[PDB]
């Protein structure tokens, strides 16, 4: 089926994993002298700011894809201590992230770390060949 | 079992923030111009198919009175007023002694000269030669100085300004959209006070037809409560915070202008020109308003039985009407055909409940030379033109602007009066079941998959 | 050779298909106060706002490599009913986006949704080892 | 270590060759009627505009992946006759655009070309299968 | 160096009498005569 947009904001992770590629499409885009032009436009720009915000980091790490990715960190116990099917079948995203929200920072940083870590890692071996 | 994380784009997580909202309105907002649309001249075309999302099983938590959209919009309002009367025709070479006297007319004592026959010197197209023209105004406008000798109320304020005859003064719907990354979340809940957790929630871009009306003590053409009346409040017991009321059923209203105006169009200068009011073609009547007493018996009732849920069951309630003060906050403020009226709400909040065909008719004046929102600065202010022909306007009244007095530990009742004011609350009337949300689609979860080297 | 820009503008398709490093080079980017400045702007977010429109298009399907692409998504008969040699060598790119017209929108529905399902899919091979 | 946004501007090519995601990190980003308002709104799409001037040409070239990359285009010796182990450890990223800035529109010219060579010439591989 | 690239076998239909560049010109064009004028001296204690 096609929920919409935000249509799976109250289901499971595991239920909301379907519906990826649905927030990502009405993500970025669905006059005289004036003040509603720079109304719209500060917000257009910002549209702008917060989808590119979101994509450089999703370069500066290993998946550029887009859409869903895995990754070469271990997921760290001390963040939540919760099983796989206690939250693919039992929380919400916004449940997850409103417990994660304190350590998001310090994942990114380790993304980074481990993505620059694995391009000059494989340089080395395409430059043996 | 050892876990990895996993990157996730897309996921359905967002976070309260404040954005700039823009405007959306039909594409026949835009047809209906002769330069006459007072907000339209640069707004985006509405979607012609609307989308509304149900998001099933989420719960989110609303709060009308600490709302952002509703500041947006009436400081966007603000300045659209100001800006819409910047290049119109200045009225600093008037205040000049004005020698008045009564209007034609032959009644008894007890009718004070609301309208005032004036005389005064003018400017020419020329800087040489004056003019003694003459003009019609209503004794609020006017203010006798000290042959009796008047000078216009607000000389001693600030300046003058006119609003241009071109534009119009006629609420439009507004639909208010967010930018991308932003979305606006809209309570699905019948009875909702405004304040808590909404249980059906929906999803939108851009909010219903929300009309800009400007009034003070009631409510006009607003949106309808569903099955019983609303009442919302930011702290009931505090005699000092408002009581917005929203009606299930609109109460007609009729208020008219029973006065067949002239317009006459001086020459000020080479380019301005002034819309003074000429001599009436009829008889000398007052503005009414008219409510059927019937539909506001039942409305009345209809509250009444909603307020008895807050204020214990076996209780009378008493509606007594405004204390004082200004006009604007005294009279129902508004503005109809292009004239602003201020109607006495004496014979509408004069009534008494215990715990158990014809038409109410208000005196209606109406006043010219207003100045709302401070004036954009210190200085602007703007002379409604005179409107040729009687004006009619029917309308609803969809709710109210009450007020409780401090009785304390005064008695079992309470009397209820009309309020005002801070007119913000003319928007938390409509945005209290909206609210902005920015979406942060980056989500890292565990799972058992690492990418491989 | 460089024809430059546009240059198989009426050249056969396959004839213009060794040209798309040219039209997508020119794609992107080849004062005090007055009217001119946002004359300017309004076009200079107008071009990144026709750009990305096309890049999140090119990010969600299954290719973000921004040149030529295949996809698992069966051609329909429906469509066109013309054959491979007499398109690619018989017709030009403005004729066929003119009979393509009607189903474009049609085709990036189907693409979406065999891009989110083949990564969805991969993630469950990726998991198992 | 994480010496900072341009830590190693004064180090070798090879020491700075691993501090290349933290200058990607803060390449990116990090009111009433005014002037300052257009101040920073110009400056705010001059980013933009200097950040996808870049990723234009690193995707039209061989690597989107936006950190280091090796490319099949035969290093012309004419442009410098200098030794491997006397660049990357004996030369700083500024002195070395100072050497190659008369050549390095030359070089995007053989990328531009080298890559879309590629893209076209793979499709034949996938097209057989 | 302006550049002008001819598009070989193309042929395109053109209409000059409802083309919109033109209305940008002028409509441009008066706005700006209209702008520079707004700082200028005024001449209304002129007209005696
Ligand atoms: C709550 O909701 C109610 C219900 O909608 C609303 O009532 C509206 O009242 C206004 C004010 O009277 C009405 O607007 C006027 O309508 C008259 C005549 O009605 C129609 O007549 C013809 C067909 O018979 C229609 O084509 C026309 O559009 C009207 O709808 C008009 O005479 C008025 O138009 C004049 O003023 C407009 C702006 O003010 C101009 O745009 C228009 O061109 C007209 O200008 C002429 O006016 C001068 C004399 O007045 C004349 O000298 C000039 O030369 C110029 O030619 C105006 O449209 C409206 O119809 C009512 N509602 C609806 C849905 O029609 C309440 O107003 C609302 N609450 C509040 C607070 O407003
Ligand atoms: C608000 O106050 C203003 C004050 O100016 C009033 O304006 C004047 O009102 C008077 C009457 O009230 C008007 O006077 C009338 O003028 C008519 C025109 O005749 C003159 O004009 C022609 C050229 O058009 C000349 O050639 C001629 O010689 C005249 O000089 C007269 O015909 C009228 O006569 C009638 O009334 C008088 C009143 O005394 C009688 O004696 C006559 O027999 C006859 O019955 C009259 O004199 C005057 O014109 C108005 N001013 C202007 C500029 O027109 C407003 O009327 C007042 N408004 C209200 C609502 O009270
Ligand atoms: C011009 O203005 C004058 C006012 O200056 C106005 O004259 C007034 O007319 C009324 C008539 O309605 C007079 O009022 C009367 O007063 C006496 C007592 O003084 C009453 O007894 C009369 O009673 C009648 O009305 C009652 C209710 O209305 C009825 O119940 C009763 O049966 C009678 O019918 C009556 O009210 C008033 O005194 C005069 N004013 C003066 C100063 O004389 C005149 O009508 C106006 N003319 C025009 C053409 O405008
Ligand atoms: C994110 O990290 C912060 C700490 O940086 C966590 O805040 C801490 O939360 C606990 C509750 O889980 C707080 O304890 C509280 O103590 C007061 C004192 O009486 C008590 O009244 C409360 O009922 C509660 O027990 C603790 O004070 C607080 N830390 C600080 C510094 O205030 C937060 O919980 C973390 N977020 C998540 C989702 O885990
Ligand atoms: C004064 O209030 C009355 C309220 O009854 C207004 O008439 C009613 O207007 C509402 C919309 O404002 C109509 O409701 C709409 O009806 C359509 C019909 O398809 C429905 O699909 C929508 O969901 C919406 O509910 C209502 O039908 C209409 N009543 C009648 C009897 O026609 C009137 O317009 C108001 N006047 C003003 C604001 O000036
Ligand atoms: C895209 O789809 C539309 C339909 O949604 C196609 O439009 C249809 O085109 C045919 C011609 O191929 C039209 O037939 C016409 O009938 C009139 C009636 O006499 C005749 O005068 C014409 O000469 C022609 O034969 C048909 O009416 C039209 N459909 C509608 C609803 O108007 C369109 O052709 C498709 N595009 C392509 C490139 O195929
Ligand atoms: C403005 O109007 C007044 C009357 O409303 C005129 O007042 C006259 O002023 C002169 C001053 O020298 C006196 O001599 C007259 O007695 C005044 N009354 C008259 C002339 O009726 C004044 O002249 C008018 N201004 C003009 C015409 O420019
Ligand atoms: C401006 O004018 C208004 C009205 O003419 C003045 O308000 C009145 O002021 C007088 C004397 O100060 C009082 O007797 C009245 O009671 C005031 N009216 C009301 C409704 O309060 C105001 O003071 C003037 N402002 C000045 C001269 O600065
Ligand atoms: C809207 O209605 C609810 C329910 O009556 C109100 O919830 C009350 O909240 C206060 C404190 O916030 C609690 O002490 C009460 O116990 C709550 N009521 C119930 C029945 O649990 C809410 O305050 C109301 N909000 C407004 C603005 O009227
Ligand atoms: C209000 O007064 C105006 C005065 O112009 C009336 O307009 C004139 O009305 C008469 C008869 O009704 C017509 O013969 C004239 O042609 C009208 N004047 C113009 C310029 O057209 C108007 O009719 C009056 N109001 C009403 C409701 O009749
Ligand atoms: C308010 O005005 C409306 C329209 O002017 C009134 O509705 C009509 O009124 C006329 C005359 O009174 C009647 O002949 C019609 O039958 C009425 N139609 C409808 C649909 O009501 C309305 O009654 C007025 N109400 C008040 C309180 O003034
Ligand atoms: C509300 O009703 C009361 C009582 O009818 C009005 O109070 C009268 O107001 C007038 C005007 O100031 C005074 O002359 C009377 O003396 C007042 N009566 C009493 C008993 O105080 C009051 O005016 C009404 N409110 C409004 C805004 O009109
Ligand atoms: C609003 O209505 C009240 C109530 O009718 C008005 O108060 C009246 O004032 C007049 C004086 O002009 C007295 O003769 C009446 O007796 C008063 N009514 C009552 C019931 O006492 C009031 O004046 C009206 N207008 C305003 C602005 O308050
Ligand atoms: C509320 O309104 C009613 C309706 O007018 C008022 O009742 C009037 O009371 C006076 C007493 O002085 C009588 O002389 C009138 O005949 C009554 N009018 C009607 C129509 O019955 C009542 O006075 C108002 N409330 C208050 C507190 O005065
Ligand atoms: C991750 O968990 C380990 C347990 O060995 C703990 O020592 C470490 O501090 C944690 N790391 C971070 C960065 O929180
Ligand atoms: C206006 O009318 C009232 C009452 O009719 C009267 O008392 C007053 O003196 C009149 N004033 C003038 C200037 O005619
Ligand atoms: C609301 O009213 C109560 C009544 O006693 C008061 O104590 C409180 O301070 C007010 N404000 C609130 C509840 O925020
Ligand atoms: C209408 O309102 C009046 C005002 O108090 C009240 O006396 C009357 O009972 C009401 N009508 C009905 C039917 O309740
Ligand atoms: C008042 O009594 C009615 C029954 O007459 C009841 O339905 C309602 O809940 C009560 N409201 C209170 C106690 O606030
Ligand atoms: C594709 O062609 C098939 C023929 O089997 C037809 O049934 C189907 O409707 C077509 N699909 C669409 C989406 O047009
Ligand atoms: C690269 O070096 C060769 C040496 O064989 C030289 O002939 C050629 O001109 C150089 N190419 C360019 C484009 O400078």
């Amino acid at each position: 089926v096609f929920l919409g947009f935000l249509g799976a904001a109250g289901s499971t992770m595991g239920a909301a994993s379907m519906t990826l590629t649905v927030q990502a499409r009405n993500l970025l885009s669905g006059l005289k002298l004036t003040v509603w032009g720079i109304k719209q436009l500060q917000a257009r720009v910002l549209a702008v700011e917060r989808y590119l915000r979101d994509q450089q980091l999703l370069g500066i790490w290993g998946c550029s894809g887009k859409l869903i990715c895995c990754t070469n960190v271990p997921w760290n116990s001390s963040w939540s201590n919760r099983n796989l099917s206690e939250i693919w079948d039992n929380m919400t995203w916004l449940q997850w992230d409103k417990e994660i929200s304190n350590y998001t920072q310090i994942i990114y940083g380790l993304l980074e770390e481990s993505q620059n870590q694995q391009e000059k890692n494989e340089q080395d071996l395409l430059a043996l060949d | 079992e050892n876990l990895w994380v996993t990157v996730y784009y897309g996921v359905p997580v967002w976070k309260d923030a404040e954005t700039t909202l823009f405007c959306a309105s039909d594409a026949k907002a835009y047809e209906t111009e002769k330069h006459n649309v007072w907000a339209t001249h640069a707004c985006v075309p509405t979607d012609p198919n609307p989308q509304e999302i149900h998001l099933e099983n989420v719960t989110e938590e609303f709060n009308m009175w600490k709302n952002n959209m509703v500041e947006q919009m009436h400081t966007d309002i603000i300045s659209l007023w100001c800006q819409s009367l910047k290049p119109c025709v200045k009225l600093t070479p008037l205040c000049v002694t004005l020698q008045c006297t009564n209007v034609t007319n032959n009644i008894t004592d007890d009718m004070r000269g609301e309208l005032k026959n004036c005389s005064f010197n003018m400017t020419t197209e020329l800087r040489d030669k004056k003019q003694k023209v003459y003009s019609l105004f209503y004794r609020l406008d006017v203010v006798q100085i000290n042959n009796k000798e008047y000078r216009l109320i607000n000389c001693n304020t600030s300046a003058i300004t006119q609003a241009c005859p071109k534009v119009s003064f006629e609420p439009i719907p507004i639909h208010y959209c967010a930018p991308a990354g932003f979305a606006i979340l809209k309570c699905k809940d019948k009875k909702f006070n405004g304040t808590g957790p909404c249980p059906s929630v929906s999803t939108v871009q851009c909010t219903h037809g929300i009309k800009p009306v400007v009034s003070t003590q009631l409510l006009l053409n607003g949106s309808l409560a569903e099955e019983e009346v609303m009442i919302r409040s930011e702290n009931i017991t505090n005699n000092a915070k408002n009581i917005l009321v929203q009606f299930n059923t609109p109460v007609q209203i009729n208020c008219t202008r029973p006065n067949n105006n002239t317009r006459k169009s001086i020459r000020i200068g080479p380019g301005q020109a002034f819309y003074a009011t000429g001599d009436i073609i009829g008889d000398i009547r007052q503005a009414h308003c008219n409510v059927s007493k019937a539909t506001w018996n039942e409305t009345l009732g209809k509250v009444v039985k909603q307020l008895r849920k807050h204020f214990g069951n076996n209780t009378i309630i008493r509606f007594a009407n405004s204390s004082g003060g200004d006009l604007e906050v005294t009279t129902h403020s508004f503005n109809c055909g292009g004239e602003f009226f201020y109607c006495n709400t004496s014979g509408l909040f004069n009534s008494t409940w215990i715990s158990n065909n014809d038409s109410i008719t208000l005196p209606c004046r109406i006043k010219q030379i207003i100045n709302m929102w401070q004036g954009c600065g210190i200085g602007q202010a703007m002379y409604a033109p005179p409107i040729q022909g009687v004006i009619r306007c029917v309308s609803n009244i969809t709710g109210l602007i009450l007020t409780r007095d401090g009785g304390s530990t005064n008695s079992t009742t309470e009397t209820f009066r009309p309020g005002g004011g801070d007119m913000r609350d003319n928007w938390r009337s409509e945005l209290y079941k909206y609210k902005v949300v920015k979406i942060e689609p980056l989500g890292v979860a565990p799972t058992r998959c690492k990418r491989r080297v």
